């Protein structure tokens, strides 16, 4: 409904130590430093970015680096699926999205993509439209922010990324969530496999702790 | 920070990194994300091979760099 409005309009974000409030200026990668507290966190999921090691999970293979442990609906790592498997999940669900620009829409200058970034330019920053290219049936966002914008219809309703996993996909977030390389059982097929992992992911791990849901 | 790495051919997926990270970070990123071991792969940036000790930011690798991913075979 509104869905495409509340992505576009300018947005906040709340530091999830200290609890300040901020307008969420866009353009820069996931890594956030709140100015007030210093405390770095993810953008997509709220979590905290550990520095090289200071993580507290042993053993977080990727621990001697600048890294945070995501959800896996953060957009970390759904901002890798297709927008076709992005509007699957949501399709699967019964949640409508869109596919072409409001009705009444504005020109864009130059561009291209209308979202608003903060970009960097010759001594310092200027507020401009993304202005990459924008392809059929994404909205009048390009690829990537078109990606966003049904990320955030998917968080806000709870929608779980795993229910179209493949096999592979549910092995590797099972290494990665509960630390162990699942493999088949003696008499085990593979459906029932592909279904055991996914039973085991979805009543182990949840969905992202911090991500703002809709409440209704 | 966001780069890409590449296959042939091939989806291209993104890793949030910092320009400090090592290869060898690097590598259990995309293991991290893909199941792919380190030890399996090959990282090419502008036509150079990128040897695990070194960083980023000695390659020059910067904001949405691409970086290619080529499979190692290893006889038994
Ligand atoms: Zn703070
Ligand atoms: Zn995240
Ligand atoms: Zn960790
Ligand atoms: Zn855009
Ligand atoms: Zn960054």
């Amino acid at each position: 409904a509104q869905g495409l409005a509340m992505y576009l309009q300018e947005n906040g974000i709340d530091c999830p130590k200290c609890k300040f409030s901020y307008a969420l200026a866009r353009g820069g990668c996931m890594h956030f430093h709140c100015t007030q507290c210093r405390h770095q966190f993810c953008s997509g999921c709220y979590n905290a970015f550990y520095a090289k090691n200071k993580c507290p999970e042993p053993n977080c293979r990727v621990k001697k680096s600048l890294h945070g442990h995501h959800p896996r609906d953060c957009l970390f790592y759904l901002r890798d699926w297709t927008a076709l498997r992005l509007q699957k999940l949501l399709q699967d669900n019964n949640v409508m999205f869109n596919t072409e620009p409001p009705a009444g829409a504005r020109a864009v200058p130059g561009g291209g993509c209308r979202v608003i970034e903060q970009k960097e330019v010759p001594n310092g920053l200027r507020d401009e439209a993304c202005g990459k290219e924008t392809p059929a049936g994404y909205a009048g966002l390009c690829q990537a922010h078109y990606k966003e914008y049904l990320v955030s219809l998917i968080n806000a309703h709870s929608l779980d990324p795993a229910t179209l996993y493949e096999v592979e996909e549910l092995e590797t977030a099972t290494e990665r969530y509960l630390h162990v390389r699942p493999q088949p059982l003696a008499g085990e097929d593979p459906p029932a496999y592909q279904a055991r992992l996914l039973q085991k992911l979805t009543e182990e791990v949840p969905l992202g702790q911090s991500i703002p849901r809709r409440r209704k | 920070m966001q780069i890409f790495v590449k296959t042939l051919t091939g989806k291209t997926i993104t890793l949030e990194v910092e320009p400090s990270d090592t290869i060898e970070n690097v590598k259990a990123k995309i293991q991290d994300k893909e199941g792919i071991p380190p030890d399996q792969q090959r990282l090419i940036f502008a036509g150079k091979q990128l040897e695990d000790g070194r960083t980023l930011s000695d390659y020059n690798i910067q904001k949405e760099s691409t970086l290619h991913l080529v499979l190692r075979l290893r006889g038994g």
